[PDB]
């Protein structure tokens, strides 16, 4: 299926602080009112991952509990793992395979830190893993969120596909990134409060022209 | 370098001019904001007869 | 608007009346008075720039 991004996944494009301006900047973003495919779980195909991805989810008590990266994914190269098991988030890049636990009644990287919606970006730039991330208590709905950073991390291996993991006894949706310019509203106190996408329709253009 | 009283985001680390030049900064061991100004201006006006 | 003016060789037309109009002129005599430093605007606090 197919559903609209009604102007979501603005993230912030670095660490610098801007106060009551107009900033326009070309960076990897998801363009506006473009398609995302939504999936249901009362299923995780593998999807690409191309230049980034947008993952957004609409949850209640956290169904999805992580992600897989790699470009084989079968423990014949690196894979990166998100896994989120309600008390810790583990960052792994190992082989192997483990398979999904019932809540019922050698790699050289490891790291140890409806009405949920959580959007993550996702972004792989100079060997360099990006997590953006916004979680806000509530198809999308319509309103501007801005993205903050939380996770950096020095990888380095490839990454050409991804598939989500869920806590097997809800939905989510993916978009990819396109490189795009961006007018971003830096208010008083440095929040992203509304974009413009210079390259949608010419009045957009004139705006930010 | 100068104590400045900006409200930065906890993830944010300069703070940029109106010509994108760097006008704050945040130290990496005490975590301040610091503004940065320049030397001394060198535009004095001399009135003489 | 198309007009018309009905002349003829022996038709004068004079006005019986008449208005006083007070009306408005913008005129701008100076602008802004600016100043300018070589040091400071193109290298700035460089001793070796400068
Ligand atoms: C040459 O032109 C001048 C002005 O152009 C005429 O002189 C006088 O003009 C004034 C204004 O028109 C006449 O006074 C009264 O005007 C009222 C309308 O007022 C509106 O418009 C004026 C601007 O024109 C605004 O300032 C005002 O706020 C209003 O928005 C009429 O309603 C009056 O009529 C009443 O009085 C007459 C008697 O005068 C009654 O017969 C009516 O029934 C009504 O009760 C009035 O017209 C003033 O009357 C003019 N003077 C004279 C002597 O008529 C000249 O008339 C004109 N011609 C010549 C030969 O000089
Ligand atoms: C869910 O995931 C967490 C995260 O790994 C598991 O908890 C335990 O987390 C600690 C993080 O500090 C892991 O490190 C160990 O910590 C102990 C004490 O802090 C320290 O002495 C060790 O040297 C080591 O650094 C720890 O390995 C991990 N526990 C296990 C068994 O892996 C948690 O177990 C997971 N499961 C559940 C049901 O919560
Ligand atoms: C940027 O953030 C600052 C916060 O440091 C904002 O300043 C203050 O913001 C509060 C709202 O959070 C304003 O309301 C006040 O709230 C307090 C606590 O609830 C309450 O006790 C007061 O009676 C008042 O309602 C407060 O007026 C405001 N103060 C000043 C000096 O601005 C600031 O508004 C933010 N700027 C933005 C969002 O543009
Ligand atoms: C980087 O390391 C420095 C140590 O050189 C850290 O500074 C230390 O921060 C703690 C914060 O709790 C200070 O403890 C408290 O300080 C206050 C005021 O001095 C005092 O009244 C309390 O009794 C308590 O001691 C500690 O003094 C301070 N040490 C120094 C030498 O300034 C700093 O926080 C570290 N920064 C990061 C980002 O890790
Ligand atoms: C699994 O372990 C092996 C052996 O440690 C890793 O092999 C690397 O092999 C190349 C050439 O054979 C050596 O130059 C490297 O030094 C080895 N790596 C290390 C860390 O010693 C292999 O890469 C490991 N695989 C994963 C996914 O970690
Ligand atoms: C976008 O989604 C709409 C509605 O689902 C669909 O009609 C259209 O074909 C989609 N376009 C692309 C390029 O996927
Ligand atoms: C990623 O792909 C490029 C080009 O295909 C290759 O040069 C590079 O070595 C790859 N990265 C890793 C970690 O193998």
């Amino acid at each position: 299926a197919y559903t609209n991004s009604f102007t979501r996944g603005v993230y912030y494009p670095d660490k610098v602080f801007r106060s009551s301006v107009l900033h326009s900047t070309q960076d990897l973003f998801l363009p506006f009112f473009s398609n995302v495919t939504w999936f249901h779980v009362i299923d995780n195909p593998v999807l690409p991952f191309n230049d980034g991805v947008y993952f957004a989810s609409i949850e209640k008590s956290n169904i999805i509990r992580g992600w897989i990266f790699g470009t084989t994914l079968d423990s014949k190269t690196q894979s990166l793992l998100i896994v989120n098991n309600a008390t810790n988030v583990v960052i792994k890049v190992c082989e192997f395979q483990f398979c999904n636990d019932p809540f019922l009644d050698n790699c050289t990287f490891e790291y140890v830190s409806f009405k949920n919606l959580r959007e993550f970006v996702f972004k792989n730039i100079d060997g360099y893993f990006k997590i953006y991330s916004k979680h806000t208590p509530i198809d999308l709905p319509q309103g501007f969120s801005a993205l903050e950073p939380l996770v950096d991390l020095p990888i380095g291996i490839n990454i050409t596909r991804f598939q989500t993991l869920l806590a097997l006894h809800a939905a989510y949706y993916v978009g990819y990134l396109q490189p795009r310019t961006f007018l971003l509203k830096y208010n008083e106190n440095g929040t992203i409060t509304d974009a413009v996408d210079c390259a949608l329709d010419p009045l957009s253009e004139t705006k930010c022209t | 370098l100068t104590e400045s009283n900006k409200k930065f985001l906890p993830f944010q680390q300069f703070g940029r001019d109106i010509a994108d030049t760097t006008d704050a900064v945040r130290d990496p061991q005490t975590l301040e904001i610091l503004d940065i100004t320049p030397c001394s201006f060198g535009g004095v006006s001399v009135i003489t007869p | 608007a198309e007009n018309s003016v009905a002349y003829s060789n022996n038709s004068i037309a004079i006005p019986t009346n008449f208005t006083i109009s007070v009306t408005t002129e913008i005129l701008p005599v100076s602008m802004t008075k600016t100043s300018v430093d070589c040091t400071m605007y193109i290298c700035g606090d460089s001793t070796e720039c400068s």
